[PDB]
RNA sequence: GGGGGGAACCUGGGGAACUGAAACAUCUCAGUACCCAGAGGAGAGGAAAGAGAAAUCGACUCCCUGAGUAGCGGCGAGCGA
RNA sequence: CUGUUGGGAAGCAGCGCCAGAGAGGGUGAAAGCCCCGUAGGCGAAAGGUGGGGGGAUAGGUGAGGGUACCCGAGUACCCCGUGGUUCGUGGAGCCAUGGGGGAAUCUGGGCGGACCACCGCCUAAGGCUAAGUACUCCGGGUGACCGAUAGCGCACCAGUACCGUGAGGGAAAGGUGAAAAGAACCCCGGGAGGGGAGUGAAAUAGAGCCUGAAACCGUGGGCUUACAAGCAGUCACGGCCCCGCAGGGGUUGUGGCGUGCCUAUUGAAGCAUGAGCCGGCGACUCACGGUCGUGGGCGAGCUUAAGCCGUUGAGGCGGAGGCGUAGGGAAACCGAGUCCGAACAGGGCGCAAGCGGCCGCAAAGUCCGCGGCCGUGGACCCGAAACCGGGC
RNA sequence: GUGGAGCCUGGGAGUGAGGGCGCGAGCGAUAACGUCCGCGUCCGAGCGCGGGAACAACCGAGACCGCCAGCUAAGGCCCCC
RNA sequence: GGAUGACCCCAGGCGGUAGGGGAGCGUUCCCGAUGCCGAUGAAGGCCGACCCGCGAGGGCGGCUGGAGGUAAGGGAAGUGC
RNA sequence: GGGCCUGACUGCGAGGCCUGCAAGCCGAGCAGGGGCGAAAGCCGGGCCUAGUGAACCGGUGGUCCCGUGUGGAAGGGCCAU
C-alpha cells in the first residue's frame, strides 16, 4: 500500500528548498523566567538538523 | 536484426543477490544478517526511521509550529501560482491563463500571477495579479498587462 | 515453475564418493563421511607437498654426512669447503655422487679439505 | 531517405518512406520484452501453509515427547504442508511509454527496409481467398517461402489464402507490432497498411 | 403462502482475543473472526428535508483519480475521508 | 501412394496433391493428405431462456386568478445516554435513537460544522424500482501452472482405512507389452517356487511386472592382515596383481606427518549442540509504496489511470489525473526574494546553474525496465507457554 | 612521504559478550587462567606454518599455485631427531 | 605496447570470520521451434586411467535404457542441502 | 565603603569552544532607547565552574495572522510567561 506520512513529523519539521530539514530550537516552552534575553531570543530561530537525523526524518515525509 | 540478435544492453538486466546458497557464493549460512539480535529475526527490527532504543525519539523532542488546523476541513480559498517573465519568451502575441496552463506552465485551478525574473518581451499578458516589479519591466518594455478576474 | 531438485544432488554425491574410493568404512560409502574424509586428505596433501621438499633434503644430507665420515670430516665443514671454494653442486646431486660416484665424490671432499 | 521497392500491377517502382536513420537494438529488445510480458497468463498458484486442508492442531506436546518440536502438519517443513514462497497468480503486464513503442515500430520496419527485405505492394493480382492462388501470386512476387514472410493488409480475402502457409505470418494493418516484424525474415507490406503505419509514426 | 437446503458472494441483529503501541489501561487489531436471522441469482442502495461555495452539480450503485490530501490521534502507535 | 530400414513407419528415399483446415491428439517409432479432428458451414418435434424486434393494456399530459382546506406525530424540535462520520468531548454541527419535555401544515419546516444575522440549498417522519457490482457448487475455454514426497486431503472404490464417547482428525496406494499373445505340456516340489519348453522386438518387460539410483545383505575374484597403538588420511619407497610395449590402475609392508563436520563462543578434537545411514521434500519472496543506483525514451517538460476500440497470444485509443518548471513565511501575504525587525543593520531558508560556432552536444525533470536497500503485509524458515470465539 | 594514503558525496553493511600479553594505575591480599581503566600489541578472523615435548594469543614468521633447488629466522647441532 | 580487451613485455598486490563488491556453473520453464537431433537409440541410470575449464562444470567413449530431447543468443523463477 | 542609577535591556549577531543527536558555553560589532562618568569608556545581571527538566496537554497576558457561503462569534496561530 501507499506509505503514510508521519503526521507528527509534518507538524514539527519542514523540508527546505535544497533538501535540508528544519525545526524549532528546543527549550523555551516554559521555565523561562530566569533564562537570559540572549537565550530567550536565540530560541526563536529555526535550526537545521544534523544530516543523519535529518535524513531519517526525510524518509518519513514521502509525499511533499 | 532478427530474434537471436535481440539482446539487452550491458547490465540493464543484472542478476539478483542470492543469499542462503552455500559457502563460496559469499552469503550462505547467516545469509548476510550476521549473528542473532532483533535485526536477524524474521520480522524486523522496528522502524529505523524513528525508534531510538526506547529513548525519547529525536523527532518528538522537537516542538510544533503554527496552525495545524482542525475540524471540519481546510478553509477553501483562492490559490495562486508563479509564472515569470523568462517563461513567456516562448510566446508571441497575447497570453492568457488557460493558454499558460496548456503550455505545461500553469497547474490548473490555480489563479496565475505574473512575477518578473527576467526580460519582458513586447506582449499583452493576462494575470490574476502581477508582482509589483513584473508590472515594471513589462510596462516600460512596451506591453500591456491585463489584471483579469 | 517448479525447479525441483531432480538430478543435481545424486550427481555431486556420486562425484565426491568417487573421489573417495579406497577409504575405510563409510568414509568411502557415505556421502557426508566421504566428504569429511576428503576435507582431511586435502590439507594433508597441501601440507605434505611443502613437507616433502624439506623431507628429502634431510634424506640427502644424512647420506652426504655419512660419506664425509668415510673420508675423515663432518658434513658441516665439507659444506664450507664446497662453499668457500666455489662448488655449487646441490645435495640431491652430492647425495647422488657419493652413492654411485665415490671417487668423483672424493675429489670434492679434497677440494673442500683444501678450501679451508 | 530510403527506397522502398513498390510492387506495381504494371511492373515496379520506388518509394520515399523516410524512416529512422538509426537502429537502436536495445530499444527493439525493450519493446519486444514488453510484448511477450504483457501477454502472459500468470496462472501458476500454490497454497500457503495457511491455505492448506489440514487441522490447525499441535501434533504432539511441546516438551518431553523426545521428538522435535512441531506446530501442525500444515507447516512447510513437513511433506504435505504449504510451500514457502509459492508462485501466486499475478500480472506481468506493464505500461511501456508510448513514444518508445512508436520508435520501436519505426526502427523495426526501418531495419527491414534497410536490408532490402521490405516490399510495398499495391494490390494482390490473382487472389480471392484461395491458398493456391496466393501461393502462385507470391511466386510472381519474389518469394517462394525459403524465407519467412510477415504479410500485412486489411483484406480478409488476401490474408486467408495467405494463412495456413508455414512461411507466412498473417496480419491486419492496425495490428502491426514489433515482435512480429523481427520475428520474421521478410516484410511484404501493402499500401493502406502502409498509411496506417504512417499514420502511426507521427 | 410459509417451514428445509445451498461452495462462496449480500443485508441485518449481536460481536471477541492474541497482536500492535517494543510494558499498558484510552487507542490498535476491528465492526475483523465468529454465532444468529434473512434474501437472492445476486444482495444492499436508490429519485435529495442531497451536496457545500461554484450566484454550481442534480437518484443509486460500481471503477479510476481526488489522496495517504483534509483531518482524527495517550497529536503516540497509528486511523483516514 | 510406392520403396527401403526396422517387431513395427508416421523415419529416410522417389514421385505427387489439399489448405477459409500446417490448432491439438492418436495409429507398433518422428503423419497437413490413415483415424479423431481443425478452418468454414449446418441443425430442434419437446423443455428452458428471450434484456433484441413486434403488438396490446394498465399509465401519463393545460394556463392565470381567487381562497388559505391539505401537504406523513408522540414526529420534528429541545435536554439527558450512546452510535455512525476523518471527527477519541473537541469550537462538535450533521445522520441514526434508549429516556424526558413536545409543536407547526408554506408568513410551514430541515440543512450550509457552536450560536446570531444575512444570503442561500433542500421538502423529514409512507412504499417500490432495471442496469452497470460481488461470488464460483456447476459447465467451457486458456496457461514462460504441478507432474504421483508435486498438484486438491483424494490421478487409486477418500472424507475411505484407521484414530477419537464425541465434535473432530485423517492415510497410504498410479505405469507389463504394440498386442494378453498372462507361459500348453514336461521334470523336483505337499505347495510356494523354480528348471526345460512355448510367446514377444525385448521376459534381469513374468505379473512382487518401464526405467530401476543410494543406503543395506550376499557369492566369486585380486591385493592385504594374527609383536600391534588408531579422526583411519596424507606424503615417500618397496612388494605382489591387472592393463599394457621410460606409462598407468589396484592393493598395502615400512617410514615421516597428522586433534572428525556443524553450531555456539574469548576459547572446542573437545568430556559443550545436532547428526544411525541413504534417498527424496526443506528456509530471503510477492504486491503497493519509498530512496539510491543503473540501461534505455522524451526534455520546460514527461507521463497516462479507470475505461473505449481492436486482436483472441496485434496493438491502439483515452490528458481525468501525477511528478517537474519558485520560494519564504504559523498565517494573511509577498516573490528572486522572503522572514524576524522600527530599520533601507544583521542574519536564517532561497535564487546565480553545462559547451561551441538558433541548432547541435549534454542534460534539470519524468516514464519504463533491471539491481541494492527501507516502510505495509506472516515478509528468511520450523518453534511456545498462553489469550479469545463457536461448538463437543 | 603516490600509499588497498587521505578528503568530499552517496549505496550496503556487520559490530556494539571480546580474550591473552607487555607496560602504567585503581580495586583485591605487593592473591586469582581475578576485576576495572589507560597505551600498545597479538588471538579473535592467522586452531595455516618453524620454535617452545605437547598447547588461541611467548619467540620466529603474514601461507595465490607447482619444484626430489638455494640462503636464512627463532631455536637447535650426543642417540630418539 | 598497439590502437578503441585481440595479445605480448614489465613491475607490483593476492591469510581471512561478521560483512561489502565482482565474475561465472548448473536445475525448471518461455521466445529461438511448422524448426533441429533422435529406434543406425531421447531423457534417465552405470562405468572411464581420455579432453577442455582455476572451479561449479562441460565434452567425448563403452555398457544400460526404450521415446523423447532440444542449440547460438535472450527471458522468467517453487533454482542448488 | 560611598554617590548616582536599573544594561537583572529590545532587535540582532561575524567568529568559536563543545559534541553521536538534541543540548550546553563564549563572544567583538551594528541599530533602537538608556545608566554612570569630565573623559576614554564600561553595562545584554552576580570572580568563575552546581542551584536543573525535551516534547505533549492546559492556563494567563498581549498580537489582531486564519475564521468552514458572507459579517461576526466560538475555537485555533504567533509573541511573552
Ligand atoms: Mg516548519
Ligand atoms: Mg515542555
Ligand atoms: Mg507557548
Ligand atoms: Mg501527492
Ligand atoms: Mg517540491
Ligand atoms: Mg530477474
Ligand atoms: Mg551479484
Ligand atoms: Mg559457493
Ligand atoms: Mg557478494
Ligand atoms: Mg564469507
Ligand atoms: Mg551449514
Ligand atoms: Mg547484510
Ligand atoms: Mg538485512
Ligand atoms: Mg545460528
Ligand atoms: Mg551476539
Ligand atoms: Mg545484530
Ligand atoms: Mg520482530
Ligand atoms: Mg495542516
Ligand atoms: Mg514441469
Ligand atoms: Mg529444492
Ligand atoms: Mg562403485
Ligand atoms: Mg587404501
Ligand atoms: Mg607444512
Ligand atoms: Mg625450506
Ligand atoms: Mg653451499
Ligand atoms: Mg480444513
Ligand atoms: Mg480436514
Ligand atoms: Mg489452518
Ligand atoms: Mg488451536
Ligand atoms: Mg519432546
Ligand atoms: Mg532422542
Ligand atoms: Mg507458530
Ligand atoms: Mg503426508
Ligand atoms: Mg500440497
Ligand atoms: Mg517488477
Ligand atoms: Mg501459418
Ligand atoms: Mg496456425
Ligand atoms: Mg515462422
Ligand atoms: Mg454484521
Ligand atoms: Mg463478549
Ligand atoms: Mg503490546
Ligand atoms: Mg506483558
Ligand atoms: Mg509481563
Ligand atoms: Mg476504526
Ligand atoms: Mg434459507
Ligand atoms: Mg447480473
Ligand atoms: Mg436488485
Ligand atoms: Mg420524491
Ligand atoms: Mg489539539
Ligand atoms: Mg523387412
Ligand atoms: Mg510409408
Ligand atoms: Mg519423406
Ligand atoms: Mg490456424
Ligand atoms: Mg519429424
Ligand atoms: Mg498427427
Ligand atoms: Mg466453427
Ligand atoms: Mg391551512
Ligand atoms: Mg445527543
Ligand atoms: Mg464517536
Ligand atoms: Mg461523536
Ligand atoms: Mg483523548
Ligand atoms: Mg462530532
Ligand atoms: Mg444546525
Ligand atoms: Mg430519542
Ligand atoms: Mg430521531
Ligand atoms: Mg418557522
Ligand atoms: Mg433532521
Ligand atoms: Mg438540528
Ligand atoms: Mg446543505
Ligand atoms: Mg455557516
Ligand atoms: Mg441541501
Ligand atoms: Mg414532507
Ligand atoms: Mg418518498
Ligand atoms: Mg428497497
Ligand atoms: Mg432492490
Ligand atoms: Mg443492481
Ligand atoms: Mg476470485
Ligand atoms: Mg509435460
Ligand atoms: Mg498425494
Ligand atoms: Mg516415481
Ligand atoms: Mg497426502
Ligand atoms: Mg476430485
Ligand atoms: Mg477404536
Ligand atoms: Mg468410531
Ligand atoms: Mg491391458
Ligand atoms: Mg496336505
Ligand atoms: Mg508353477
Ligand atoms: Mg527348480
Ligand atoms: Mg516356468
Ligand atoms: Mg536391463
Ligand atoms: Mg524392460
Ligand atoms: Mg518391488
Ligand atoms: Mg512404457
Ligand atoms: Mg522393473
Ligand atoms: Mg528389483
Ligand atoms: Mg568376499
Ligand atoms: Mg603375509
Ligand atoms: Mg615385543
Ligand atoms: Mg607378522
Ligand atoms: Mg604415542
Ligand atoms: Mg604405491
Ligand atoms: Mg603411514
Ligand atoms: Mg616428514
Ligand atoms: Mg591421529
Ligand atoms: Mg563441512
Ligand atoms: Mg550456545
Ligand atoms: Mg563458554
Ligand atoms: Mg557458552
Ligand atoms: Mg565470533
Ligand atoms: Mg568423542
Ligand atoms: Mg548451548
Ligand atoms: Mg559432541
Ligand atoms: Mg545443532
Ligand atoms: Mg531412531
Ligand atoms: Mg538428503
Ligand atoms: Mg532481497
Ligand atoms: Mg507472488
Ligand atoms: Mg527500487
Ligand atoms: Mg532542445
Ligand atoms: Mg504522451
Ligand atoms: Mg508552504
Ligand atoms: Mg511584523
Ligand atoms: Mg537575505
Ligand atoms: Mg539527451
Ligand atoms: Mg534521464
Ligand atoms: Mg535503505
Ligand atoms: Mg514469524
Ligand atoms: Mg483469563
Ligand atoms: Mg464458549
Ligand atoms: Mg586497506
Ligand atoms: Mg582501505
Ligand atoms: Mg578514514
Ligand atoms: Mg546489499
Ligand atoms: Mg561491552
Ligand atoms: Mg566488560
Ligand atoms: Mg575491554
Ligand atoms: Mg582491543
Ligand atoms: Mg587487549
Ligand atoms: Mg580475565
Ligand atoms: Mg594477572
Ligand atoms: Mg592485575
Ligand atoms: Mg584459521
Ligand atoms: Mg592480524
Ligand atoms: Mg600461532
Ligand atoms: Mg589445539
Ligand atoms: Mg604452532
Ligand atoms: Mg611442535
Ligand atoms: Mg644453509
Ligand atoms: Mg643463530
Ligand atoms: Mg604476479
Ligand atoms: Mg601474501
Ligand atoms: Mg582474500
Ligand atoms: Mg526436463
Ligand atoms: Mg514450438
Ligand atoms: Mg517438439
Ligand atoms: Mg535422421
Ligand atoms: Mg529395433
Ligand atoms: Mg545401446
Ligand atoms: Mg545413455
Ligand atoms: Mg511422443
Ligand atoms: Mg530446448
Ligand atoms: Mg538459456
Ligand atoms: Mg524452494
Ligand atoms: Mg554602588
Ligand atoms: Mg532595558
Ligand atoms: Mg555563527
Ligand atoms: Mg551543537
Ligand atoms: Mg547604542
Ligand atoms: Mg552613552
Ligand atoms: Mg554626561
Ligand atoms: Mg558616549
Ligand atoms: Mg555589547
Ligand atoms: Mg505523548
Ligand atoms: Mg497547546
Ligand atoms: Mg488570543
Ligand atoms: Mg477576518
Ligand atoms: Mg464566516
Ligand atoms: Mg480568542
Ligand atoms: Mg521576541
Amino acid at each position: 500500500p501507499k506509505m503514510k506520512t508521519h503526521k507528527g513529523a509534518k507538524k514539527r519539521v519542514k523540508i527546505t528548498a535544497s533538501g535540508k530539514v528544519v525545526a524549532m530550537k528546543t527549550g523555551k516552552r516554559h521555565l523561562n523566567w530566569q533564562k537570559s534575553g540572549k537565550e530567550i531570543r536565540q530560541k526563536g530561530r529555526k535550526f537545521v538538523l544534523a544530516k543523519p537525523e535529518a535524513e531519517r526524518i526525510k524518509l518519513l515525509l514521502p509525499y511533499e | 536484426m532478427k530474434l537471436s540478435d535481440l539482446r539487452p544492453n550491458p547490465g540493464a538486466n543484472k542478476r539478483r543477490k542470492r543469499v542462503g546458497r552455500g559457502p563460496g557464493s559469499g552469503h550462505g549460512k547467516t545469509a548476510t544478517r550476521g549473528h542473532k539480535g532483533q535485526k536477524s529475526r524474521s520480522g524486523g527490527l522496528k522502524d529505523p526511521r524513528r525508534f531510538e532504543g526506547g529513548r525519547s525519539t529525536t523527532l518528538m523532542r522537537l516542538p510544533k509550529r503554527g496552525m495545524q488546523g482542525q475540524v471540519p476541513g481546510e478553509i477553501k480559498r483562492p490559490r495562486y501560482q508563479g509564472v515569470n517573465l523568462k517563461d513567456l519568451a516562448r510566446f508571441e502575441g497575447e497570453v492568457t491563463p488557460e493558454l499558460l496552463v496548456r503550455a505545461g506552465l500553469l497547474k490548473k485551478g490555480y489563479r496565475l500571477k505574473i512575477l518578473g525574473e527576467g526580460e519582458a518581451k513586447p506582449l499583452k499578458v493576462v494575470a490574476h495579479a502581477f508582482s509589483k516589479s513584473a508590472l515594471e519591466k513589462l510596462k516600460a518594455a512596451g506591453g500591456e498587462p491585463v489584471l483579469l478576474e | 515453475p517448479r525447479a525441483k531438485t531432480g538430478v543435481v544432488r545424486r550427481r555431486k554425491h556420486k562425484k565426491i564418493l568417487k573421489l573417495a574410493k579406497g577409504y575405510w568404512g563409510l568414509r568411502s560409502k557415505s556421502f557426508r563421511k566421504a566428504r569429511e574424509t576428503l576435507f582431511a586428505a586435502g590439507n594433508y596433501a597441501y601440507a605434505h607437498r611443502k613437507r616433502r621438499k624439506r623431507d628429502f633434503r634431510r634424506l640427502w644430507i644424512v647420506r652426504i654426512n655419512a660419506a664425509c665420515r668415510q673420508h675423515g670430516l663432518n658434513y658441516s665443514t665439507f659444506i664450507h669447503g664446497l662453499k668457500k671454494a666455489g662448488i655449487e653442486v646441490d645435495r640431491k646431486n652430492l647425495a647422488d655422487l657419493a652413492v654411485r660416484e665415490p671417487q668423483v665424490f672424493a675429489e670434492l671432499v679434497e677440494r673442500a679439505k683444501a678450501a679451508q | 531517405v530510403y527506397q522502398i521497392p513498390v510492387l506495381s500491377p504494371s511492373g515496379r517502382r520506388e518509394l520515399a518512406a523516410d524512416l529512422p536513420a538509426e537502429i537502436n537494438p536495445h530499444l527493439l529488445w525493450e519493446v519486444v520484452r514488453w510484448q511477450l510480458a504483457k501477454r502472459r497468463r500468470g496462472t501458476a498458484s500454490t497454497k500457503t501453509r495457511g491455505e492448506v486442508a489440514y487441522s490447525g492442531r499441535k501434533i504432539w506436546p511441546q516438551k518431553h515427547t523426545g521428538r522435535a518440536r512441531h506446530g501442525d502438519i500444515g507447516a512447510p517443513i513437513f511433506v504435505g504442508g504449504g510451500v514457502v514462497f509459492g508462485p501466486k497468480p499475478r500480472d506481468y503486464s506493464y505500461t511501456l511509454p508510448k513514444k518508445v513503442r512508436k520508435k520501436g515500430l519505426a526502427m523495426a520496419v526501418a531495419d527491414r527496409a534497410r536490408e532490402g527485405k521490405l516490399l510495398l505492394v499495391e494490390a494482390f493480382a490473382g487472389v480471392n481467398g484461395k491458398t493456391k492462388e496466393f501461393l502462385a501470386w507470391a511466386k510472381e512476387a519474389g518469394l517462394d517461402g525459403s524465407e519467412s514472410v510477415l504479410l500485412v493488409t486489411g483484406n480478409e480475402l488476401v490474408r486467408r489464402a495467405a494463412r495456413n502457409l508455414p512461411w507466412v505470418v498473417t496480419l491486419a494493418p492496425e495490428g502491426l507490432n514489433v515482435y512480429d516484424i523481427v520475428r520474421t525474415e521478410r516484410l511484404v507490406m501493402d499500401l493502406d497498411a502502409w498509411e496506417v503505419f504512417q499514420n502511426r509514426i507521427g
